[PDB]
RNA sequence: UGGAAGUCGGAAUCCGCUAAGGACUGUGUAACAACUCACCUGCCGAAUGUACUAGCCCUGAAAAUGGAUGGCGCUCAAGCGU
């Protein structure tokens, strides 16, 4: 496009009070409506979220897995 | 039968199989079966063509 | 005194094979109706079947021979009822051929086979029978080939 | 000229001497060109371009998944109804729409 | 596209119609008496449309 | 696109009849050992059953062949079984009675000539006499406004009944193919028709979930048979005429009596 | 001299090496040992 | 000379088959390829048939 | 890196082999070891090697492996601890470059005589020294490029003309024919593909193959063989001079 | 990520002299002198070894590290230019109207000039001025071939591209009208 | 199929030799031929590939007097996060 030699009308970044107030009101109404839809949400949700686990690049992940084994064995022995 | 003849012909032979880069049509559809019938058909067709030309010229 | 070898596809018991031949064998000095004649004479055993024909040309007369192919041998072994090819089109080779006939075809095609042994040649013939679409011993040639590879069916050596 | 005259001209005289090279270089520049279109097109033309690129990406993904899975009617009907276009076919006496927006007399 | 490339044949003028079996020299004769670029080859059905 | 001939005792294929380019939707086996096939490649073929070779190829239809009927179907289905209900003692006598019934049902001008009618998706029907006419049809039966699903000769050989997708069953003369009368009571496509043994009545089973019994001599609706919850697919009239069986999408067999 | 053909015809272009700015940070043997340990952990 | 791939009998039969199309038209049978075979080199039966 | 070459997913039937092919090669070699008296190592350096199919057909009682060099070396065993048979690791010193294994029950002199008498003319690969000057004459380009006389030759196909120009021949299309200069052999000197003594590059070898001119040969050099009865490795003449690892 | 150190190397042949001062590179060979200002790229030059130039970037991003490859190939091309030279062969073809190409050397400017006439029968005379240092000759071995040679690869290839672009067919089907002047071979003089 | 040889179509899509090579990915021929891709081997030499996630950046629609992060202007900020 010939933007550099013949630029068009600039798009103003100066807001108006009317548009600022209207955007704030719409954002508040959207928050209320989203809260209402979340309260009436019929989609199934898990009781416990899925844990990501331990990252593979953590250098002592195998040692942490060993500690988990030792802890569960000690818990089973105590119980 | 006339109201369904067109859709019947398209269902029997689709457009892409008739003419085009993937067309498979080899045998044409003819109004005649013998060479003698073809000669008579060409004579009658020329007569009808000249009659329609004369009618258009008169009109 | 040079020898020229020309390969072509012909239908058995037909003189129309020389129709496409006559453009080139004409300048070579051959009579196209004569060439069609000995082609039909040599392919009279393979009536109604596409076969490969070799023409050996020396001193302006040609010797005509039939080179065996697996597909022609299988279709001949199927023993189909005779048909006229102009009226009976879109046919299928859905009959059955015995495994002994398959092995006999493999022995016939051994001169072309690069397989080390007759079991490998038989498996090649069974793959060709699979492509033709026939049956072997009433079952699928793929099933017979799998059984041969599993060792349930024993192929004679040579 | 008559019949397939440009094909015959190609057979007799070939093409321009740089034709294959220019075609190969343009096909090689297509990646930069498509990225430049994605970042520099504007307005409705940009929207239609992005939607159509979305359709290409979905079709390409479907083709790749089918090629991965290369190595792997519903209701009983009689034989005379086989191979035809048949419909899929998927107290409280309440209607499917029990309530709608009310229309005032002014509207 | 095919209609755009069809030859213009006047059906009421002086015309010589060359017919016969394939490979008998029809296109050779037409090339020898006219300026039309109808190909000549030794195989059957070299000519697949009217020229 | 094939028809296989099986030997029942061994279960082995004797002949494979191939040549059709589409699905073979209907097959009949006539009393002169000829096999008749109709196909979705728009053709009707006659094959020699002993040799497994093509005899006739009729390519008159402009769409799918849905059904074919033979003039001798009623006697060829029942063989030596008849009204008398005493069977002959010996196999030679049983075969002789079956052949006699077939020849009586197939005699035209003192000669055995099976007639074949074919019903198609091109809204039409064709009547063939391959013995006397060869490839030329006897007549083209015209008048249905939609696809013809099913067709049947009457047992006495005088009438042809056909069921259409235009909610109508039509009657035709079985000798020259001339239209006679329209049976108009169904509101959905009619899938099947079946003749009574005395050729007075035809029962039609339709998609509108009903059977209708028609008197063909008065051209009127003799009886209406409701009760099927869903579409009717299969209808048969028993050879002794006592019962009519209907079956369809509601999964339960229904038998109907006088 | 060069025995092979370059596709774009710029036959003076040198035999380039792969652009690997993190080349030389870890040795091959250490990476073999890390492959074994990572496989056992997984 | 029959180097076209079709017999002279076949060419004659094609001519007789399409002859009813030749009403009210002038017909010229052109024996081509005279440098290969002449009309005199033909058998007298074939010369007679062409006559 | 957002800027990257887009990888082409191939919609073709054949997939990459992987480690399954390596294990199958290992098992095939280790299963063929106990069935044969001798294992030869042969080399075919800078050759087309499509004649190994005919060699395999002729030696139908023998077993030829032509795989990855390091994989065949590991299949045999390169140390006495890992060797599959006694003394077999001494054979693996020949396994460098483009080599193959030949398991046979024949007498070794028969194998040596067979591969001394095996002679086949072949298309040169890049790096070979040209034995003779090859020059296409001016005028109509023929299929053999002037090796056979043009009276017995046929014109080169018009579909090869862009490929000849891409390989550097200044040919042109005149009336459906490929010509070098004019149709009458004027205004151009002949095109020299290669000079005698010059090392061929791949452009020159591709031109020679297109004109069906063979400037090399197919030759199998036996380096040495291991015997199962003695457990020892006999060195041959080619293996005396070939580098070892 | 910022890489601490990245380095490229350029080998220099025995008959070549390279002088670099404030990223202005001068390359001396049997065939003459080439110069190139590389002060738009951040790079440190050094003599790592006898006959080897070292190029290095310190604390650079991936883009700055990648730019050294361009610098390496540019200097290698100047070295190849002063040693072996660069040669572009062009072929002009036509259907009916023979293209007439005449080559002169302007004594005032020192540049070569190419005049092209009768391009598809046009009456205008197309004139292309070669870059300084590019020599144009009409070939004697082959028909309708020009040879552009020089030390600077950029100058030679741009001169060839100017000749290619001056003879452009406009408003005609280019499947049919095949006339033009095209680059047919690229290589070295030596 | 007039012709149709992996490559105008319909349907099948197996075996051998294998290091590997589809009853074929494209160019090509009237049909062949020839070329090419998949796949394999030699050379080379140390890290890569793919799909997602999070940042910041570009696009994700605009009319009509000349104008607006308030203005200048600002680019390892005079922008953004802590
Ligand atoms: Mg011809």
């Amino acid at each position: 496009a010939g933007t550099i030699n013949k630029p068009k009308k600039p798009t103003s970044k100066r807001k108006t009070t009317r548009l600022r107030a209207k955007i704030s009101k719409r954002a508040a109404e959207k928050k209320r409506k989203e809260r209402k839809l979340a309260r009436k949400n019929p989609e199934w949700r898990s009781k416990l979220k899925k844990d990501p686990g331990i990252p593979n690049l953590f250098p002592y992940k195998e040692r942490l897995l060993q500690q988990i084994e030792e802890e569960r064995i000690r818990r089973k022995e105590e119980l | 039968l006339k109201k369904h003849q067109a859709k019947m012909t398209i269902e029997r032979e689709p457009f892409s199989e008739t003419f085009g880069p993937k067309a498979q049509r080899k045998r044409p559809k003819l109004s005649f079966n013998t060479v003698d019938e073809l000669a008579g058909y060409s004579e009658q067709s020329l007569d009808s063509y000249h009659a329609r030309l004369e009618e258009k010229k008169l009109l | 005194n040079e020898i020229k070898i020309i390969h072509l596809r012909a239908t058995g018991g037909e003189v129309g094979a020389s129709s496409a031949l006559a453009p080139k064998i004409g300048p070579l000095g051959l009579s196209p109706k004569k060439v069609g004649e000995d082609i039909a004479k040599a392919t009279a055993d393979w009536k109604g079947l596409r076969v490969t024909v070799r023409l050996t040309i020396q001193n302006r007369q040609a010797q005509v021979s039939v080179v065996p192919t697996a597909s022609a041998l299988i279709i001949r072994a199927l023993k189909e009822p005779p048909r006229d090819r102009k009226k009976e089109k879109n046919i299928k080779h859905n009959k059955s051929v015995s495994l002994d006939e398959i092995i006999e075809i493999a022995r016939t095609m051994r001169f072309k086979s690069f397989s080390k042994d007759l079991k490998g040649g038989v498996k090649e013939i069974l793959g060709t029978a699979f492509s033709v679409g026939c049956q072997v011993d009433g079952k699928s040639p793929k099933a017979i080939s799998d059984a041969i590879e599993a060792g349930e069916i024993d192929i004679p050596d040579e | 000229p008559q019949n397939e005259y440009i094909e015959r001209h190609r057979k007799l005289h070939g093409r321009r001497l740089d034709a294959e090279e220019r075609a190969r270089k343009k096909a090689a520049r297509e990646g930069h060109k498509n990225s430049e279109n994605a970042q520099n097109l504007r307005g409705l033309r940009a929207k239609l371009y992005a939607k159509q690129r979305h359709a290409q990406k979905i079709q390409m993904r479907k083709a790749i998944k089918q090629h991965e899975e290369r190595n792997v009617p519903s209701d009983p009907i009689p034989s005379y109804l086989l191979d035809r276009a048949n419909p899929t076919t998927a107290a409280r006496f309440s209607v499917p729409i029990p309530k709608v927006r009310g229309i005032s007399e002014e509207e | 596209q095919h209609l755009a490339r069809l030859p213009d044949i006047n059906p009421t003028t002086r015309t010589l119609l060359v017919a016969g079996f394939p490979n008998v020299g029809k296109s050779s004769f037409v090339r020898s008496v006219t300026r039309a670029d109808t190909p000549v080859e030794p195989y059957a059905f070299t000519t697949k449309s009217l020229f | 696109c094939t028809v296989r001939i099986w030997l029942v005792n061994t279960g082995r294929t004797e002949h494979v009849l191939s040549g059709h380019k589409g699905s073979v939707s209907c097959v009949k086996w006539g009393g002169t050992d000829l096999i008749y096939t109709g196909s979705h490649d728009r053709s009707v073929r006659v094959w020699d059953a002993v040799k497994g070779t093509l005899v006739h190829n009729f390519t008159a239809h402009g769409h799918w062949v849905n059904h074919i009927a033979l003039s001798s179907d009623h006697v060829l289905r029942t063989a030596y079984h008849d009204h008398t209900k005493e069977v002959p003692g010996t196999e030679e006598e049983r075969r002789a009675k079956a052949k006699e019934r077939f020849e009586k049902a197939a005699k035209i001008k003192g000669k055995v000539a099976e007639r074949l009618v074919s019903a198609s998706d091109d809204f039409t029907m064709y009547l063939w006499d391959p013995t006397n006419n060869g490839s030329k049809p006897v007549a083209r039966l015209l008048g249905h406004q939609n696809k013809v699903n099913h067709v049947q000769f009457s047992p006495d050989g005088t009438l042809i009944a056909s069921a259409g997708w235009d909610n109508s069953t039509k009657l035709w003369n079985a000798r020259d193919g001339k239209f006679i009368k329209n049976l108009r009571g169904h509101v959905a496509p009619v899938y099947q028709c079946a003749w009574s043994a005395d050729s007075r009545l035809v029962v039609t089973g339709s998609k509108d979930c009903t059977l209708k019994v028609w008197n063909v001599r008065t051209g009127k609706l003799a009886m209406d048979l409701p009760g099927h919850e869903d579409e009717v697919y299969a209808v048969d009239w028993a050879a002794d005429g006592e019962l009519v069986a209907s079956g369809g999408k509601d999964k339960a067999v229904r038998t109907w009596r006088n | 001299k060069n025995l092979g053909m370059r596709k774009n015809g710029q036959v003076w272009l040198p035999a380039k090496k792969a652009f690997r700015p993190t080349k030389g940070l870890t040795s091959w043997e250490l990476r073999v040992k890390k492959r074994q340990e990572q496989a056992a952990m997984k | 000379s029959e180097q076209c791939g079709f017999s002279l009998k076949a060419q004659i039969n094609l001519f007789k088959s399409i002859k009813p199309l030749f009403a009210n038209k002038m017909v010229f049978i052109v024996l081509n390829k005279m440098d290969i075979k002449k009309f005199e080199e033909l058998d007298p039966e074939m010369q007679q048939e062409i006559n | 890196p957002k800027s990257k070459r887009a990888r082409v997913y191939h919609l073709t039937q054949v997939n990459k082999k992987g480690r399954e092919a390596k294990e199958r090669l290992f098992s095939n070699i280790r299963e063929t070891i106990p069935k044969y008296q001798h294992c030869f190592v042969f080399s075919v350096d800078n050759m087309r090697n499509n004649y190994l199919k005919d060699v395999r057909h002729e030696l139908n009682d023998c077993r030829i492996f032509f795989g990855k060099t390091k994989l065949m070396a590991r299949a045999l065993g390169t140390t006495p601890e890992e060797e599959q048979a006694d003394g077999l690791h001494r054979l693996t010193r020949y396994l460098t470059g483009t080599v193959g294994l030949l398991f046979t029950n024949r007498d070794p002199a028969d194998i040596e005589s067979y591969f001394s008498n095996l002679s086949q003319v072949d298309f040169a690969r890049a790096g070979t020294v040209a034995p003779r000057t090859v020059t296409v004459p001016p005028g109509i380009v023929y299929s053999t490029g002037g090796e056979v006389p043009p009276e017995h030759d046929v014109p080169v196909s018009h579909t090869l003309e862009p490929e000849l120009r891409r390989l550097g021949m200044p040919v042109r299309m005149i009336k459906g024919k490929v010509c070098l200069g004019d149709e009458k052999g004027e205004a151009s000197e002949g095109y020299t593909i290669c000079k005698e003594g010059e090392v061929l590059d791949s452009r020159q070898t591709r031109l020679l193959k297109l004109f069906s001119i063979c400037l090399s040969e197919f030759k199998v050099s036996l380096l040495g063989y291991w015997s199962s009865a003695s457990g020892e490795v006999t060195e041959l003449e080619a293996g005396k001079t070939r580098p070892k690892r | 990520m910022r890489y601490i150190h990245s380095e490229e190397t350029i080998p220099v042949p025995e008959n070549v002299k390279v002088s670099i001062k404030s990223r202005l590179v001068t390359v001396e060979g049997p065939r003459g002198k080439l110069q190139k200002d590389l002060s738009h790229i951040a790079v440190n030059f050094s003599v790592v070894k006898k006959g080897v130039i070292g190029l290095e970037i310190h604390h650079g991003s991936r883009k700055d590290v990648a730019a050294l490859r361009t610098v390496r190939t540019i200097i290698n091309n100047m070295i190849i230019g002063v040693t072996k030279g660069f040669k572009y062969k062009m072929r002009y073809v036509y259907a009916h109207f023979p293209i007439n190409v005449n080559v002169e050397k302007n004594a005032e400017t020192g540049c070569y000039e190419v005049e092209i006439r009768n391009f598809i029968g046009e009456k205008i005379v197309r004139k292309v001025v070669m870059a300084p240092g590019v020599e144009v000759e009409i070939s004697k071995a082959q028909k309708d071939e020009l040879i552009l040679s020089g030390n600077s690869l950029e100058a030679v290839s741009q001169s060839a591209a100017d000749i290619q672009q001056i003879c452009k067919v406009r408003n005609k089907d280019i499947r049919k009208f095949l006339d033009g002047i095209y680059v047919s071979e690229k290589g070295n003089i030596v």
